[PDB]
This record gives C-alpha cells, structure tokens and sequence, in this order.
C-alpha cells in the first residue's frame, strides 16, 4: 500500500491551499480515510475524517468552518480544501487510511496506513 | 371545499385540501370486486412509492433532490400563486419519471448514510 | 464484537411455491378473452453465480396448464349445438363408389329419421360416417358409439382448434426461474438460471406418441425420465432438429347442414367429390433414421455401450394410445406409426391414418364431442420435435402416450415457480 | 427489470437493490383465479408492512434496531456474512431462529414506544 | 394473554397487548365471491385505519401522542379512573358521541404541524 500526498507550500495568512492524496495498493473505495496534522514541534492532531463513500464528513472544531474534505473514488484520490489559513495551521498533513467504518464490516477506529505528508507553512 | 373543490385553485391555494382527497382513494358482482381490488393496488403503489422516497406517512414531503431549471424555469410565484396543479402536471409530465428516479436514488444514499451514523461508538 | 439485528426489506431471497399463474397472449378454443396481452419486449434477467435445483416431474405449472387447457376446452364446447336428437337407429350401407381397397369398409352411408324445425314433423336425412364412429346393433342397423355412454356436443364450426401460443406469467410477489443450462436432464442442480416475467409461448398441441411443433434441444438429443431404470415411467425424447411430417386427408369433402330444431343444426358429411383414398402421413425416411440413430446413442449412455436397442410398435389398447393421435385442420387423425418403430440398433415412410368424428377428448368417460366435417382436402406440415417412449441383453422401446401432462412437461421442464420472501435480518454494528 | 439480479451477489454487494425487488411485490372461474392471486399478493404485502410497523421499521428498507445479536443464531463475523455469503445462504443458515428474532424485535419496540410516551410526559 | 385477552382488563393493563390485536386484522364461484368479499373487506378496513393514522401523523406507531388538548366536555375524569378503573369497552361507550370531533381536531393539528415543519426546513 502507498499513500502519496501532493500540494503544499507557503501561503500567507488568509489565503487558501489545496492538498491531495493519491492512493494505491488496496481498494480505495473500501476504506474510510482522514487527514491528520503534526505541528512542526509537537504531536499529532486529527483534523478531518471522510467515509468510504464520501457522503459523510467530520471535522475537528478548530477547522469545522474552514476546511472541506473530499474524495473521488474513480481516481483513487483524497483532497483537502483549506480556506482562511492562520498561523496555527502550520503542520505536516498526513493522509491516512482507517478511522471510521462502513457499518457492515468490522470497525476500526484506528489508522491502518500513512503517507509521507505534505508540509504546510502559513 | 370538498373533494376536488380546489382543482381550479392555484397550487399554493390548494396544498391544504390534501387530506380531503386522500380520504377518497379508499356472477356480475365480480365487477365490483375488480373495481375494489384495483383501488387498493393503486393506493398501495403510491404508498409504496412514498415509502421508497422516505415520504411515508406524510402528505407534504421535503427532499434533498435539487430542482433542475431545465424541468421548469419559473419563479415560484408563477408556480404557487398563479398556476393550478392540473396545468403544472401537464407542464412537467415529460420529466416525472426522471424526478422519481432521482428521488429513489437520493433516499438510498441517505439510508446508507444513516446506517453509517448509527454505529459510531 | 457488539452486533445488532438489522431488518432488511427487499432481500433477493425466494422459496419454492405453488401459486396460480395467469396467461398472456399476442373464434379459438384457447385464445380466450380471459388471457391478457403479452409484453411486446419480454424481460429476462440472468442470475449470475446462482444454482437452483429443478424437478420437471413435480412442476405444478404442468398440472395447472393441464387443468386450464381442459377448462378452456369445455368452455369452448359449452355454447355449441347439442346432438342428442341425433342418437337414433341408423340404416347404414357401405360406400362402394370409387373406393380403394384401403378404404373398403371404413366409410358408411347412413340414413335416419330425425327431427326438423318443427317438433311434430320429422325428416328423412342421410350422412356419411366413419366406421370408428358407428357401432352395429342387433347388418344395416347401427347406432353411434356414444349412445350408451354420453350425450355428444357438436363443436362450433367457427371455432378453430389451431394451437395458439400461451405464455404463463407470474403474479406479483412470485417469480418464474428459467434453467438455461444446456443439457439439463430435467432434475437436479441447474447453474445459469435467469428470472423471466413469463415463459415463452407454448402451443397447446395435443398429440400422442410423437410430439409436434415443440421446442428443439440446443445441442444433444435429450432423454428424460422420472426414473430411467423404472420401466413404469415414460421417457421423453427431445430432438435437436425437427423431423418433417406431411399429413393429409386427400378426399375432397362437402358439408350438408341438417336443421335439428330452432336455431340448431347438425353438420353431415356429404357425398365425396372424386376418388376415395385414405389418410396418411409422409415422414422423411433419411431424417427419421438419423434421428433414431441419435436417440439410440443417447439411450446407450444410460443403458450401456453394448446394449442392443430395438424399436417396436406399441402394445394393444385404446386407439387413442396405440396410434398417433393429432388434430390436423380440424380432423382427428389416428396414424398407425408401426412403420417408424420397426428396427434393431447395435423415399419417405408412408403411415396409414384413420379419421374419427366422435372424439372423447382427455382421458375421460363421457363429455363426447362431435367434430363437424371440414370441406375440401386437408394438408398439414408439422415438425416432430420429440417422442414419448416406454421401456418393455436387449432393451425394447415402444411408443407411449396418454396422460397429456407429459406433452406439457416437454416444454415446461425448464421453468420453476418461486415466491419472494422480501424480509430478512442480519447482524450489523448499527444500534437504533 | 433488474429483479433478483443481486440474488447471486454477496450480502454486502446486494442490499442496495432493495427497491428493485420491493417494487415487484405490488369466464367467471378465470376472474376468480385472478382475483385470488391479486388479493393474496396484497395480503402478503400488507402483512410484511404491518410486521415492519410493529418493529418500529415502518417506511424503511434498512432498519436499525436495539436487539443484540446472539452468537447462538450465527457464530460468524461481519466479513464472512457480508463479503462472502449471499442472502439465500444466510436465509438457510438462520431459518430456525427467524421467529425468535421476530419476537424480540416486537418486544423491543413495545418497550421503546412506551418509553417515548413517558419521556414526552415530562414537563 | 391472546387475542382480546385484555378486553376485560383495565385501560392501563391493556395498551400493552396492542400488537396482539393488531396482527389479527389482516389474517362453486359463489363461494369464491363470498370469500373474496370477506378478504377485500378486511383489507379495506385495515387501510382506512392506517390512512387515519397517516393523516394524524401517527404512521408506523401503535401509541402516538398528539398536540390536541383534551376537552373536559368530552369526559370529565382524571387519569386514575380512566386508566386504572375503566376498561376500553366502557371508554368507547363513554366518548362515542365525540369520536368524530376528536378525529377532526387530530387531522387539523397535523395539517398545521406539517406546514409548520415545511416552513422550518426552508430557513437558510
Ligand atoms: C404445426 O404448425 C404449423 C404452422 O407452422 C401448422 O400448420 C398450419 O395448419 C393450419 C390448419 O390446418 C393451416 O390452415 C390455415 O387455416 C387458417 C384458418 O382457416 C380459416 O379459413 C377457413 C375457411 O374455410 C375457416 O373455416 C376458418 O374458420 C378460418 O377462418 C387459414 O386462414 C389459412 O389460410 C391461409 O393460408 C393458406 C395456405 O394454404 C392460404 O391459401 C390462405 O389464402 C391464407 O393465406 C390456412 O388455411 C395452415 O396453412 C398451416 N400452416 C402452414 C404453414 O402450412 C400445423 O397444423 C401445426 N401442427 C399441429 C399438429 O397443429
Ligand atoms: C323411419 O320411420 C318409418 C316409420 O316407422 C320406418 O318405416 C317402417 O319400417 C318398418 C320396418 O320393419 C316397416 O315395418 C313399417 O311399415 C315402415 N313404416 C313406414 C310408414 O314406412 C323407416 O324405416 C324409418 N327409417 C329409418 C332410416 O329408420
Ligand atoms: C357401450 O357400448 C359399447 C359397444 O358395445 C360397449 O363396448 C363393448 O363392451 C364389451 C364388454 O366389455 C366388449 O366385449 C366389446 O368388445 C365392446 N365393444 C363392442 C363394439 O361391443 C361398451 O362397454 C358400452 N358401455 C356401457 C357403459 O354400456
Ligand atoms: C406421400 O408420398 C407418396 C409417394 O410415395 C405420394 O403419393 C404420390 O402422389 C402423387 C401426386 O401427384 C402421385 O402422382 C403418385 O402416383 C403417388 N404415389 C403413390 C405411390 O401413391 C403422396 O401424395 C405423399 N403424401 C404427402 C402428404 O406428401
Ligand atoms: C348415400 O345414400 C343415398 C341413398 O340413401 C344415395 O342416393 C341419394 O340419396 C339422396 C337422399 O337425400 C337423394 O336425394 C339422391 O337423389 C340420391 N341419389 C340418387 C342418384 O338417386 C347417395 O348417393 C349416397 N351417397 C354416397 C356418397 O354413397
Ligand atoms: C377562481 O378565480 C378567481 C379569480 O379569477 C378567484 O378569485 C377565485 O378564488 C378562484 N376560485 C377558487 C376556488 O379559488
Ligand atoms: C438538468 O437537465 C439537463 C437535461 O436532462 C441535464 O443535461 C443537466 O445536466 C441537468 N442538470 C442538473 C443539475 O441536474
Ligand atoms: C413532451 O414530449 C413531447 C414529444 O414526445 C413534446 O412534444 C412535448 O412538448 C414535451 N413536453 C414538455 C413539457 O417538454
Ligand atoms: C360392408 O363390407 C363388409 C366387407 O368388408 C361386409 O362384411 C359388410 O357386411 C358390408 N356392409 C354392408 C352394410 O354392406
Ligand atoms: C440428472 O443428472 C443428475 C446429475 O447432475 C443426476 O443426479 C440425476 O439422477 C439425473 N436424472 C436423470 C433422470 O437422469
Ligand atoms: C428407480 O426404480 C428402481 C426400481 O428397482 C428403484 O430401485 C430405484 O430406487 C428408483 N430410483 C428412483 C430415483 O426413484
Ligand atoms: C412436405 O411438403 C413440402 C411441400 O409443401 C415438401 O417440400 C416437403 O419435402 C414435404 N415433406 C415430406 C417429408 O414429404
Ligand atoms: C440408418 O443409418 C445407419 C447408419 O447410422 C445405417 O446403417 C442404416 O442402414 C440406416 N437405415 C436406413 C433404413 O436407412
Ligand atoms: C461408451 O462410448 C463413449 C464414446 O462415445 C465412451 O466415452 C464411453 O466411455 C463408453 N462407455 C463404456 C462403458 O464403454
Ligand atoms: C404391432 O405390430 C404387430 C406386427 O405388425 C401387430 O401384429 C400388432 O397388432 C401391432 N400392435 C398394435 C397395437 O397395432
Ligand atoms: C399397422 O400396420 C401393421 C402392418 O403389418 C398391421 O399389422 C397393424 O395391425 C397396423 N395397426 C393398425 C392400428 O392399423
Ligand atoms: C419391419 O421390418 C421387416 C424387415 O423384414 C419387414 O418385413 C416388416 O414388414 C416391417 N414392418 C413394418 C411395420 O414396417
Ligand atoms: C372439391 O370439388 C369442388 C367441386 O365444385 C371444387 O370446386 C373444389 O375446388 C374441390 N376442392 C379440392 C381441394 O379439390
Ligand atoms: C420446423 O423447425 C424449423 C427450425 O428452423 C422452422 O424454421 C420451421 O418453420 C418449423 N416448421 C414448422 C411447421 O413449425
Ligand atoms: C460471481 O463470482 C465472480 C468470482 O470471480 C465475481 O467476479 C462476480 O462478480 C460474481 N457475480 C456477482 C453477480 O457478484
Ligand atoms: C442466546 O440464546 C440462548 C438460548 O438459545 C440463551 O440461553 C442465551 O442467553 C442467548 N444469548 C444472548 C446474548 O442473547
Ligand atoms: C433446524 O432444525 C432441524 C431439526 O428440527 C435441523 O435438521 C436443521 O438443520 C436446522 N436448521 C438450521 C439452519 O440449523
Ligand atoms: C379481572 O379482575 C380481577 C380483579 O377483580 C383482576 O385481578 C384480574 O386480573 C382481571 N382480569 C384480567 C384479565 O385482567
Ligand atoms: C370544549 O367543547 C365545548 C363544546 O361542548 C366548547 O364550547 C369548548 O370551547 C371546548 N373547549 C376546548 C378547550 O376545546
Ligand atoms: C349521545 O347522545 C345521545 C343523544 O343524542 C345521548 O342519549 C347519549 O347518551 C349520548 N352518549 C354518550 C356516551 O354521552
């Protein structure tokens, strides 16, 4: 399995940045996926979770009105649309597989696969 | 007003007599049984259809299917304040099955989405 | 894991069922007004990765069709002219005019005293009858064979006996499953099953010994029986290619309408125009011989590679089972067939046929029907699509017949009726 | 039609075509035979709808409940039931427990419905 | 208890057997017609009851609460007597004359509630 993030770069406060994640090595549409942030000098923070079908999205309150998480199962990709960036959003953004479930399969509530991460600097 | 009394009323002038008309959907003698059996099947198909759209038990049911401007490019005031339901039925007859198909698909997605929100814990 | 019961409605599950099927179709005994129009574009949904067990010998569709066909027959005859006034003493002589030896003694000229439009006045009339319809009483005094067993109803001259395809269609909540497994032998698991709204059109062709105008096998001749080793069971043989049989009633007949009473008349056979010849059928000889060779090879697959297989004519019994009975142009032919089953396996064939006007249709006692004569000369060309055989070092197979259910089994063997059970439950992790 | 097209599909591949099967449920002697077939189809439909109603599943095709799954009914995990098994095989597997499950569903709705009546009696 | 077993019990002892009675509402040509008439009648009566539950906003429930207040002119009794002393047969007799009045009010309150719901999913 591979997860390769793209996008990133330095955007000034108030700007907008799109991240994306290409997946391979597994059936993309069978797993829920998420984005997780790591501050440059601290630990991991969960940011957003999307279901396997993409119809249900969840966000951490700190980004609930600013970030949109989207999935395209025909291309095996994830995307994250990040609006109104603030200094507190500087982090490595990791693409991860796991987190939720689809009700008719055993639950996870954990992250099975990780990418290498995009670096976002505000 | 009684049964069909609002037939000539505007769409927004009707939509308040729905219970009145809903109540009126329910040897040689075999003809009567055929007439009675047909009414029951027709009633049930409509109820079944409402069921699959998630509109069971309601006379007015809101959905999540966007209205496509190609079906009727009107301003709502034209529809609900001036037009009657008979004229409206004629205007969008060609698109009725399209709308019905979309409604069915919308409910299926919502039903799966609801299930996915009821094993989070 | 923490699992909860989830209820589903619309589950694609079914169970074996017996229900009442309706009839779909595209002045006729079977094309009745009760039957509704067919779907101009019939639907068939193939069921992938589905195997369903079929049993053609326990298929309720066969019993329903049998009952429905008999019912349509009786409803068709119900409003027609009754010939009870015709059961009078007959004064018969032999027809000796332009008679070939094959027909000598088969056709009689019978004179009788019968009523007319008025009840008081009587009339002297005559009619020609076939030997099979007239039984001697007390040389010249005869009665109809039906006089001591049942009143006879005349078939309506305007109602055709031509088989019309009838499609059986399931009511809502039920489904018809089609077995598409080539070389299905009539019982057991069938992969490649599809769901159809209704069956293909089945013509209610009535015949014995030989199956006419039926379906053909896709690749191999099929041998089917409830129990192949039980000689009390019938063997249904389905052909790959039809064998053409040309049947004729060469005599040019006319028809005399003799009034019996107000609004009622009997149709008498009039004088024959031209020479009098018997009825016969021409079966292509090379095609028939090849067909039997194929049947024998398939029988050897069940009875042994070195078993001698002999074909012989049927054992004695009622004419309806000892001969090949069929309705050709409204006339009922009873063909010997002995020329077709007279060989041991290790130009055309001419089969003589008799014509009978008093028909006891369906193996019943009474409810006799009188077939009115048809004017002109009758010629039919039919496809022989199968056989009904019975088993007697050497195995002997003879033509069988009767029951009629077997003729419909030869077409309905690929269909099963099931009922839909749309409710079901299954564990999920979803809690209300 | 599409009717029963998912019959050979796995349980988790099927149960997305529920409306396809759901919409396919809906001379005196001939008229009587046809009326009996039509009336029977209606009675079966209504009995199934009533049964869903008393379980608190009215108007739904996929209905979540509060009845725990017993390991004695089917000692299988979700992967085998939903990704490998078909609905015909499942129906065979738990046929002997169908009425037990149905009874429990009725009881849980009776308790839930009454509890709602009591919650709505506060204030 | 079985079908109608609670008929002689008090109103609060009954209203726990509703599924028992509810499941018993659904289940030679002259004999055919007579049986068909019995089956069709049972179906039509069932559907009219379900239609009334539908238009009152009670579809899919055996016990449903409404927004119609109880009028003391219909029955001037407190809950202790109605639910712990009275049976459902006596109750049916006591308010028979007001049945259609109550039904009309139930229908009217649903009509207002349904419209009120339509006007709230419209905000935004
Ligand atoms: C296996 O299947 C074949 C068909 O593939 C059947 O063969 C047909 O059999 C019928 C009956 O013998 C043949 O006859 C046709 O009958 C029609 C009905 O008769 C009408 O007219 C008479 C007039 O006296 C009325 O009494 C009667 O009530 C009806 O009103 C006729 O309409 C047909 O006429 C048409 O075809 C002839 C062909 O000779 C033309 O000359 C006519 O002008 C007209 O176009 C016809 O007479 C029919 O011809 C047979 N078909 C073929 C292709 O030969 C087999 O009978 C069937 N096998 C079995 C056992 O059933
Ligand atoms: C029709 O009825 C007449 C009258 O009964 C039959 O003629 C009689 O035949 C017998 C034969 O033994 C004679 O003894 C009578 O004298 C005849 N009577 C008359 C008036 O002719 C006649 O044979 C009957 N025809 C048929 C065909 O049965
Ligand atoms: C009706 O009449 C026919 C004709 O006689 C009877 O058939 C005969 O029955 C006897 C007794 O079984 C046989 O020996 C004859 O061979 C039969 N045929 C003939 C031509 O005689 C028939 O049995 C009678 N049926 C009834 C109920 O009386
Ligand atoms: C069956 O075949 C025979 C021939 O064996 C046909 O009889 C011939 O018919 C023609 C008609 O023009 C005559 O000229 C011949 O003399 C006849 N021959 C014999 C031996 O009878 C018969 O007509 C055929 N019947 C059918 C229905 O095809
Ligand atoms: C059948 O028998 C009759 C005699 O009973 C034959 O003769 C004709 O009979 C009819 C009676 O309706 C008379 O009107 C005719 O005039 C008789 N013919 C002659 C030449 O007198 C009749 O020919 C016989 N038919 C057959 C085919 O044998
Ligand atoms: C019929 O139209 C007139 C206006 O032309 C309107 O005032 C009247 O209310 C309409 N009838 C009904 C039943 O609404
Ligand atoms: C509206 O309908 C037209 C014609 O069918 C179609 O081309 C278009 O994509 C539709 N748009 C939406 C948003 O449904
Ligand atoms: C519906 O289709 C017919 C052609 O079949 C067309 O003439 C008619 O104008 C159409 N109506 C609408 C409202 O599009
Ligand atoms: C008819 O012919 C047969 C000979 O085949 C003869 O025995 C019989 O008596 C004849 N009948 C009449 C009525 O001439
Ligand atoms: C049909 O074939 C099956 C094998 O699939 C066999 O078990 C069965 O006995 C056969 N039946 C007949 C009548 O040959
Ligand atoms: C077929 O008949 C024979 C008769 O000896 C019997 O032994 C055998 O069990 C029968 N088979 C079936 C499948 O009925
Ligand atoms: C039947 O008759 C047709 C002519 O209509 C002829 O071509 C065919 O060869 C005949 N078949 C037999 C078996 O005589
Ligand atoms: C039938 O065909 C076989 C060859 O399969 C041949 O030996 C036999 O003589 C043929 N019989 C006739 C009557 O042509
Ligand atoms: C019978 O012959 C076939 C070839 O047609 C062969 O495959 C089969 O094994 C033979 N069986 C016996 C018992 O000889
Ligand atoms: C069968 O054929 C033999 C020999 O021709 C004959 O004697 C016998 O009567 C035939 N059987 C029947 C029922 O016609
Ligand atoms: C059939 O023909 C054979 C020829 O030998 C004859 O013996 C037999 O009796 C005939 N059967 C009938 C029923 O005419
Ligand atoms: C059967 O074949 C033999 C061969 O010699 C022949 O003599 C006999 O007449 C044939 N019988 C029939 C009914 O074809
Ligand atoms: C029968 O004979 C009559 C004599 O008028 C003739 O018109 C008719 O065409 C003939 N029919 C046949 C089939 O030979
Ligand atoms: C016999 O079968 C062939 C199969 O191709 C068909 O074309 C022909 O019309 C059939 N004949 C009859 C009379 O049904
Ligand atoms: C049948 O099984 C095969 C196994 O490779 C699978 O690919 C196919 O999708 C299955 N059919 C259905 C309808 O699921
Ligand atoms: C499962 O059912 C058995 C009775 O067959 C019962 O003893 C057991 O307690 C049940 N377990 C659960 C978890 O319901
Ligand atoms: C149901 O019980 C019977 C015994 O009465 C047993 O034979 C059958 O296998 C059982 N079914 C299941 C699915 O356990
Ligand atoms: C009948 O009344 C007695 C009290 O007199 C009560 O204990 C009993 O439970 C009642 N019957 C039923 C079925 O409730
Ligand atoms: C109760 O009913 C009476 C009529 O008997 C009516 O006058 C009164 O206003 C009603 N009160 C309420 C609160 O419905
Ligand atoms: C209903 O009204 C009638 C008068 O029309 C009265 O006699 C009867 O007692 C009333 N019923 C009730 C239960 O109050």
């Amino acid at each position: 399995v591979q997860l390769v993030e793209t996008g990133g770069g330095l955007v000034q406060p108030g700007g907008s940045l799109k991240l994306s994640c290409r997946a391979s090595g597994y059936t993309f549409s069978s797993f829920a996926m998420s984005w997780v942030r790591q501050a440059p000098g601290k630990g991991l923070e969960w940011v957003s979770l999307i279901n396997d079908r993409g119809g249900l999205t969840f966000y951490v309150d700190s980004v609930k009105g600013r970030f949109t998480i989207s999935r395209d199962n025909s291309k095996n990709t994830l995307s994250l649309q990040m609006h109104s960036l603030r200094d507190g959003d500087t982090a490595v953004y990791y693409c991860a597989t796991g987190g939720m479930s689809s009700a008719l399969q055993s639950s996870k509530y954990y992250f099975d696969f990780w990418g290498q991460g995009a670096l976002v600097t505000v | 007003l009684g049964f069909l009394g609002a037939a000539g009323s505007t769409m927004g002038a009707a939509s308040m007599t729905l219970t009145v008309q809903a109540r009126n959907l329910l040897v040689w003698g075999i003809k009567q049984l055929q007439a009675r059996v047909l009414a029951v099947e027709r009633y049930l198909r409509d109820q079944q259809l409402l069921g699959i759209w998630g509109c069971s038990g309601k006379l007015i049911c809101c959905t999540n299917v966007p209205w496509n401007s190609s079906w009727s490019n009107r301003n709502l005031s034209e529809i609900w304040d001036n037009m009657t339901w008979l004229q409206w039925d004629k205007e969008i007859s060609n698109y009725t099955q399209i709308i019905y198909g979309l409604l069915e698909e919308s409910q299926n997605q919502q039903e799966k989405n609801e299930q996915d929100l009821l094993a989070l814990d | 894991e923490n699992l909860w019961v989830t209820v589903y409605y619309g589950v694609p599950v079914w169970k074996d069922a017996e229900t009442t099927l309706f009839c779909a179709s595209d002045h006729n005994v079977w094309a009745t007004h009760a039957c509704v129009p067919t779907d101009p574009n019939p639907q068939e949904i193939h069921l992938e990765n589905v195997t369903e067990e079929f049993n053609m010998w326990k298929n309720n569709m066969v019993e329903q069709m049998h009952t429905d066909i008999i019912s349509l027959w009786d409803q068709s005859l119900k409003p027609c002219v009754k010939l009870t006034p015709l059961c009078v003493t007959l004064q018969c002589t032999n027809v000796t005019n332009n008679i070939t030896d094959d027909m000598r003694g088969e056709l009689k000229n019978c004179s009788f005293n019968m009523t007319t439009e008025l009840r008081d006045k009587k009339q002297k009339v005559y009619s020609l009858f076939y030997r099979l319809d007239v039984v001697q009483i007390n040389n010249k005094e005869y009665r109809l064979i039906n006089c001591n067993t049942s009143a006879i109803t005349q078939a309506c001259p305007k109602v055709s006996f031509e088989p019309i395809p009838i499609h059986y269609c399931a009511p809502a909540g039920f489904a018809i499953l089609k077995c598409k497994d080539k070389k299905f032998n009539g019982t057991g698991p069938c992969p490649s099953v599809s769901t159809v709204q209704c069956t293909h059109g089945i013509k209610p062709v009535v015949s014995t010994q030989l199956l006419l105008n039926g379906s053909l096998a896709e690749e191999e001749v099929m041998i089917r029986s409830e129990n192949i080793t039980n000689n009390a069971k019938n063997i249904l043989v389905q052909f790959n290619t039809p064998v053409q049989i040309n049947c004729t009633r060469p005599n040019n007949n006319t028809r005399k309408s003799i009034r019996i009473g107000p609004g009622q008349a009997f149709y008498a056979t009039g004088d024959i125009i031209g020479d009098i010849r018997q009825a016969h059928c021409n079966v292509s000889k090379a095609t028939w011989n090849e067909t039997l060779g194929k049947v024998v090879k398939q029988l050897r697959k069940h009875f042994g590679n070195n078993t001698i297989i002999r074909f012989a004519n049927s054992s004695g019994g009622d004419l309806e089972v000892t001969t090949h009975s069929f309705n050709c142009g409204g006339e009922f032919f009873y063909c010997n067939t002995s020329g077709l089953f007279n060989s041991t396996w290790i130009d055309s064939i001419t089969l003589p046929c008799r014509i009978k006007q008093i028909i006891n249709m369906w193996q019943r006692i009474g409810q006799a029907m009188y077939a009115p004569p048809i004017q002109g000369v009758i010629r039919c060309v039919s496809n022989i699509t199968g056989l009904i055989l019975t088993r007697d070092t050497t195995e002997t197979f003879r033509p069988g017949g009767g029951d009629m259910r077997d003729n419909w089994r030869s077409e309905l063997y690929k269909y099963k009726v099931v009922k839909i059970e749309p409710l079901g439950v299954a564990p999920t992790r979803c809690k209300r």
